[PDB]
């Protein structure tokens, strides 16, 4: 729904897909994109529990 | 199935590899972005479009792919070194 960025797997987070980790290189970039979509996660799960 | 137009001389250095049969050169963003928008709209990136901004360096890499089988072309966005059939396609890592 609204924490999927439009070209990911909607579902699963996989570090090797360009889309998912927001362009990403190496190591550091990657994670981090890990990071921001937990948040964005969080965010959802504000938006819905209320 | 057409060969590339020479413009003039002055190509750029391409360092031959005996080790793996390879060379390398540095070509950099701009041109592995033409060569990937090229490679988009059906076009072709090893001998189309003789009069493009920088076709002089993809007239060097096209040579240096039919001179040696397993060339190293290094960009700048990331500085990632594809390889002859990766550069083949077109498309390098992402984008449209």
């Amino acid at each position: 729904g609204m924490t999927l960025t439009p070209g990911s797997k909607a579902g699963v987070f996989d570090f090797q897909d360009p889309i998912d980790i927001r362009g990403a290189r190496w190591a550091g970039e990657s994670f981090k994109a890990l990071l921001f979509q937990i948040d964005k996660e969080a965010v959802e799960i504000a938006r819905q529990t209320g | 199935a057409k060969v590339a137009p020479e413009p003039e001389g002055e190509l750029p250095y391409v360092h031959p590899l005996p080790h793996r049969s390879s060379a390398y050169i540095w070509c950099g963003w701009w041109v592995m972005d033409e060569i990937q928008k090229m490679t988009e709209e059906g076009k072709d990136w090893k001998t189309d479009d003789p009069d493009s901004k920088y076709y002089l360096h993809r007239y060097t890499l096209q040579k240096m792919m039919k001179d040696y089988p397993e060339v190293d072309v290094q960009e700048s966005r990331n500085g990632y070194i594809i390889h002859k059939t990766a550069l083949e396609t077109g498309i390098i890592y992402t984008y449209p």
